């Protein structure tokens, strides 16, 4: 009832955001015939709407250092963070955004002709002892436009094969390892299997999971699902970074630039909070804690217009033409979905859910790991990137403008890897001739779904479940009721209800296919929350409000008697899920504290993150 | 020329403007030169101008070629009816006082 | 793995074989004045073409010449509102396009591209077309 | 109570044989709505019709997805505000002169090869150097490029031109010339005279007449218009 085309490349690449595109021509540039399948145009991916910029520690502002950006990294993911990948990504970083600048991308300029750099959350000099750190290298406020379509331009000058609006349904496993994907040619109705050596998996996040976020309506977990599906472990899912500064109504994103240029969020009473909740860092904090301070000031009575629901984001004391270089992006924005004018009023704002820190786990060399009696094992074939990947250069929460720089760093460093341990045109494996079958027949099974339960009306109680039980603060009964009703969700999904029987172009269906890969993250997302019973990074429990590592870092060491495993929770979480049941197991991982050279960047054991 | 186009674009430009300044230069030294120049004036800009919307509107190899022939015959009898005019006749600048004169 | 000729040839392969709407345009599309004037200059210029081609054919083909049909035409004694109308409708599209020609060489400089000086520059245009015509008209 | 907005949107399913392109009114109550177009056609698919089949992502006018004639203009249906006035019926067509996919959504691979064609993308013609040191480039050389980076390749300009309406198969169209000229004023580029060289034929560039529809049009603000009048000047005083 399907026809099904069979291609065979060297190398799959699943996603065409930052990551996929700059891992799908470097793949390309070391001589691998390689395929990029993309459900989006390439330059519509969420990456376009990225703002503020890229972090590298290019000394054009002021002197850097390369292993104080490593620092800043290491402290702003409290922990959980595997400090291998974040030596990797932030020594990386100078020659990945001279690459870009070399591409042609349109940096904004000093005086000296270099890249012009602002200040920006939790960013510092001195491993963290100097003052402000300048080195977030920005197109204006529109970087991540920029960014794209320079990868996208750079992409157009190799051989690799573009598969545009196809969306992929699954992995082709056979013995542990990944044999290519299946997918959905969305122009004519087709099913298509990628064969291939070794499949990169750069499908971006899921904030869509959400009722309320600055993500793209596309941003749907679809290869964290792959994952997921194919009994693989996904890695931190509980972990949602909470931009502080979503514009309130719509949800878009007014750019942390707006405070790296001297912007400020004040409450109803006039006060700048964050010189209370913050006093170094101020409005330049970690997302995190400025995230939760904002949330406090709503919630204990200080919040800002007729419903005391949000704050403000001031910017009009800073002088008209800065505004213009610096954050023009946002201006418009704020008077088109706010009608605020950004040199007279503030910008009505509120935490809003934008970033997962969570993903397919890797090594910092892009290979997808699974885990298995206390051992990671490659993942034989399979990559990830961006941030569908949990590298894990975040851990428990994202610096500002360091996604951008982990999209290109590893996506090359999947490239590289692949480059460094396979050949071009060695023989691409055979799968089972019926290999993907199930995949199409849950497609036909949604496509004639006539249940009791449409789609929106699912979508919607997910994302409304969502917010109110996994939100910026969380509690052991509220998340158990979240847990509970999602998983009744869930089961639900045997009762939707679909409308459009056709094929081509049939985006009721296709977004059925996203509302169960968006199901599968987040009935993961929020069991691993619940049995998370401490605060770290964005992940803050009421009812158990300390960090809890292998030892209490806020007294001395000497003397302590080292936590077991089981008994602590400076672990990475690893949720696996029962497709058919929906139900969720855990299984945790040690954090990596090695770097790659402990002479050239000492690994930075842990401590009390205070801003 | 490799420049064929750019030039062309030019050509029509300044045959625009040299129109554009024959039509004081008849109201004020009405006469021979002027009638010929119009008369060479009007013929290469119309000529190129309904070049222009014979390449917007017309399409396929055959139907182009038609139509360009078409037009070459136009123009080169429309040239050649207003130097007769200007020479067995009263001429541009003559005729159209006559006919205001009404 | 496709070079843009490619692509554009399969384009027109794919899309004209296929049983695919080509989505409506002109019957749809919203006029604004500098539309509404720019194709007015192409039709005023055609008129005008084909007008100089006419005369130029009398030239050639009719029996008698130039003064002997502006004799005939005064031998009507036709009247003066309809003189006038005559002369204002053979000098309007003159007019026209000959403001509109000025409008379209200073763009050719690349002088008055912001939307907002599109409209003046074409309603200036208008009104300068109206004053010409109706000042030559009344010679 | 509520205030019933009429939209009347373009249709036509590729998978039933012989259908017609149709228009379909639906009625949306603007106060369970948001305030954009975009929103509007989200409620319809939701609650009304979830066969009605348009592209979207950003919803904040970034990702170009959205691109769509409302009102007889082309925009982005989500930074389009819906039009409040209860007694008008808003009508929604697919980009014009365009090949229908299905409903609302249009095959833009011609415009995407064309974007192609032009190489959009920084070219040195000593590129050994590349990515060791960043490139110089002074404030007021990146300053010429505002106005011109900032294109989200929607495509609206284009689709409103009628030079790209009769001639779209050899004219480039104001997206992808303007996307030209980007590339040839970007003062880090060394292919300047070859940029202007591929534009010698009567099409590619030529077709604009100066109609002005692209920049009335565009939702960037960005002026498609006279970018391709810099670039005749540039063609007219190039030498070789
Ligand atoms: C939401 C957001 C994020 C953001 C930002 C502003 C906004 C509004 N600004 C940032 C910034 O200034 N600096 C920074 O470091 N980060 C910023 N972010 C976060 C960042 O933009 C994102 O995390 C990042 O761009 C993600 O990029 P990635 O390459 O990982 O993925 P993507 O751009 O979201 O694209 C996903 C691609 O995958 C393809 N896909 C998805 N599902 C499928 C299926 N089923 N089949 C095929 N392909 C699929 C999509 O097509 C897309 O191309
Ligand atoms: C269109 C038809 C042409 C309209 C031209 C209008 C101008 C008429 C005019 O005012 O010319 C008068 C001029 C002086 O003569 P008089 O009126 O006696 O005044 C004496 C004191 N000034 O008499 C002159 O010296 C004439 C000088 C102007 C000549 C104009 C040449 C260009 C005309 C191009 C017209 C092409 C279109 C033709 C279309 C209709 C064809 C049938
Ligand atoms: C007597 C005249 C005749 C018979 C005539 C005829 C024409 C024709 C047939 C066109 C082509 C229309 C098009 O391509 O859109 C044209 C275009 C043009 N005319 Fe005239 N014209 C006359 C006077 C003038 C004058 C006095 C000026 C000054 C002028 C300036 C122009 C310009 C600039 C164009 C180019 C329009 C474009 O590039 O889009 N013309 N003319
Ligand atoms: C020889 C005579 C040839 C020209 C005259 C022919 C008559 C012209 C008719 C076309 C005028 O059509 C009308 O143009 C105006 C001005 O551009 C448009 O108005 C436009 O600008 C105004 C003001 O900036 C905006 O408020 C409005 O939203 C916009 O559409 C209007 O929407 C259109 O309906
Ligand atoms: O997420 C980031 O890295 C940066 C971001 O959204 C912003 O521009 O504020
Ligand atoms: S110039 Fe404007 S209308 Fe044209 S593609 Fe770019 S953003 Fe869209
Ligand atoms: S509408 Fe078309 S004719 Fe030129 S000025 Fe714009 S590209
Ligand atoms: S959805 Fe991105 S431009 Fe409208
Ligand atoms: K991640
Ligand atoms: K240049």
């Amino acid at each position: 009832q399907y026809p099904v085309v069979d291609h065979e490349f060297d190398a799959v690449v699943v996603g065409a955001g930052g990551a996929g595109l700059r891992a799908a021509f470097g793949l390309s540039e070391a001589g691998f015939n390689t395929a990029c399948v993309t459900k989006l145009f390439p330059t519509r991916s969420h990456t376009v709407a990225a703002q503020g910029g890229i972090n590298a520690a290019l000394g054009n502002m002021e002197d850097d250092n390369w292993r104080w950006h490593f620092y800043d990294t290491v402290k702003g993911s409290d922990w959980l963070g595997d400090q291998d990948a974040i030596h990797y990504m932030t020594e990386q970083a100078p020659a990945a955004v001279i690459e870009l600048e070399n591409y042609g991308m349109p940096f904004s300029r000093t005086e000296e002709g270099k890249i012009y750099q602002r200040a920006f959350g939790g960013q510092s000099l001195q491993f963290g002892k100097g003052g402000q750190a300048h080195r977030c290298c920005c197109v204006a406020d529109r970087t991540g436009h920029s960014l794209l379509h320079t990868l996208y331009g750079r992409s157009l000058r190799y051989d690799t094969s573009y598969f545009v609006e196809y969306f992929a349904l699954d992995l082709l496993m056979e013995n542990g390892e990944c044999r290519g994907v299946i997918a959905l040619c969305i122009e004519d109705g087709t099913i298509h299997r990628f064969r291939a050596k070794n499949t990169v998996i750069a499908t971006g996040g899921y904030g869509r999971t959400y009722f309320s976020c600055t993500s793209a309506h596309t941003s749907t977990g679809d290869g964290t699902a792959m994952v997921t599906r194919a009994g693989l472990p996904c890695q931190d899912l509980e972990f949602v970074q909470f931009h502080p500064t979503g514009i309130y109504g719509a949800g878009c994103l007014i750019t942390e630039g707006c405070r790296g240029e001297g912007g400020i969020l004040i409450n109803s009473q006039g006060e700048r909070f964050m010189e209370r909740y913050a006093p170094v860092a101020k409005d330049l904090a970690s997302r995190d804690v400025v995230s939760r301070s904002m949330t406090i000031e709503i919630r204990e009575g200080r919040g800002c217009g007729p419903e005391k629901d949000h704050v403000y984001l001031q910017l009009h004391h800073l002088p008209p033409q800065q505004l213009a270089t610096r954050l023009p992006g946002i201006s418009e924005t704020a008077m088109i979905f706010a009608g605020v004018d950004v040199t007279k009023e503030p910008i009505p704002v509120l935490p809003t859910v934008h970033y997962n820190m969570g993903g397919i786990p890797t090594n910092y060399k892009g290979q997808v790991i699974t885990h298995v009696n206390g051992e990671d094992k490659v993942v034989p074939g399979l990559y990830a990137c961006g941030e569908a990947a949990s590298a894990s250069v975040h851990g428990a929460n994202r610096l500002g403008a360091n996604s951008l720089l982990d999209l290109v760093v590893f996506g090359r460093a999947c490239a590289l890897t692949i480059a460094e341990t396979c050949k071009p045109g060695e023989p691409v494996p055979s799968i089972k001739p019926n290999a993907g079958e199930e995949s199409v027949a849950n497609l036909d099974k949604l496509r004639f779904a006539d249940g009791t339960i449409r789609t929106s009306e699912a979508r919607l109680n997910m994302q409304k479940t969502m917010q109110s039980h996994a939100a910026v603060f969380r509690t052991g009964s509220i998340l158990q009721e979240g847990c509970e009703k999602l998983s009744q969700i869930y089961r639900d999904l045997a009762h939707l209800k679909t409308f459009d029987r056709g094929i081509v172009w049939n985006t009721d269906l296709v977004e059925t296919l996203e509302l169960q890969n968006l199901m599968l993250c987040a009935l993961q997302t929020i069991y691993g929350a619940e049995a998370r019973k401490e605060s770290r990074g964005a992940h803050a429990r009421e009812d158990y409000k300390l960090r809890i590592d292998e030892f209490d870092y806020s007294k001395p060491l000497q003397g302590q008697q080292k936590r077991p495993f089981e008994e602590h929770w400076r672990k990475h979480t690893l949720s696996y899920v029962d497709v058919k049941s929906g139900k969720v197991t855990l299984k945790y991982r040690p954090v990596i504290d090695r770097t790659l050279n402990e002479e050239d960047c000492s690994s930075v054991p842990p401590a009390i993150r205070s801003y | 020329s490799s420049k064929a186009a750019s030039l062309h674009w030019t050509s029509e430009r300044a045959v625009s403007a040299l129109l554009l300044g024959l039509l004081p230069a008849a109201y004020l030294y009405p006469g021979p030169a002027v009638d010929y120049s119009l008369a060479a004036a009007l013929t290469l800009h119309g000529h190129w101008g309904l070049g222009q919307v014979i390449t917007d509107y017309v399409h396929g190899d055959t139907p182009i070629k038609v139509a360009n022939t078409g037009l070459y015959v136009l123009s080169a009898i429309t040239f050649t009816g207003l130097c007769y005019f200007n020479y067995y006749d009263v001429g541009i600048c003559k005729a159209v006082a006559m006919l205001w004169s009404i | 793995a496709t070079t843009a000729k490619e692509e554009m040839a399969r384009f027109w392969e794919k899309n004209t074989k296929s049983s695919r709407p080509l989505s409506p345009h002109i019957s749809i599309y919203k006029w604004s004045l500098p539309m509404a004037m720019s194709i007015t200059h192409r039709g005023t210029g055609v008129a005008l073409s084909l007008g100089v081609s006419l005369f130029s054919l009398a030239a050639l083909l009719l029996p008698e010449q130039f003064p002997h049909y502006v004799a005939v035409v005064k031998s009507l004694s036709l009247s003066p509102a309809l003189i006038y109308s005559a002369k204002f409708a053979l000098v309007f599209p003159l007019s026209y396009h000959t403001w509109n020609g000025i409008r379209h060489l200073v763009w050719d400089m690349g002088k008055g591209f912001k939307l907002s000086q599109v409209e003046q520059s074409g309603v200036v245009v208008l009104i300068l077309t109206l004053l010409s015509s109706a000042a030559i008209a009344a010679m | 109570t509520s205030r019933i907005k009429k939209f009347s949107i373009y249709r036509w399913d590729p998978d039933k044989p012989g259908d017609k392109p149709r228009m379909q009114t639906y009625e949306v109550d603007l106060n369970k709505c948001g305030p954009m177009v975009l929103d509007a056609l989200i409620k319809i698919k939701n609650e009304l019709d979830s066969t009605l089949t348009f592209r979207r992502s950003c919803r904040e006018g970034i990702c170009g997805s959205c691109a769509m004639n409302i009102a007889g203009g082309n925009t982005l249906a989500c930074t389009k505000k819906i039009d409040p006035d209860l007694s008008k019926t808003t009508k929604i067509y697919p980009l014009p002169h365009m090949y229908v996919v299905k409903d609302l959504v249009p095959d833009l691979s011609n415009f995407y090869a064309q974007y192609k064609s032009i190489e959009p993308y920084l070219k040195k013609k000593d590129e050994s150097k590349q990515g060791k040191e960043q490139y110089l480039q002074s404030i007021e050389d990146r300053q010429k490029l505002d106005g011109l980076y900032e294109c989200i390749l929607c495509a609206c300009c284009s689709t409103s031109c009628p030079s790209y309406w009769w001639n779209g198969d050899k004219y480039l169209g104001p997206a992808v010339l303007m996307q030209a000229y980007r590339w040839m004023i970007d003062s880090r580029d060394d292919y300047t005279e070859e940029r202007l060289a591929q534009l010698q034929d009567p099409f590619s560039l030529y077709r604009c007449h100066t109609i002005m529809n692209c920049t009335r049009t565009c939702p960037k603000g960005l002026n498609p218009g006279k970018a391709i009048a810099e670039i005749k000047k540039m063609m007219a005083t190039y030498k070789e």
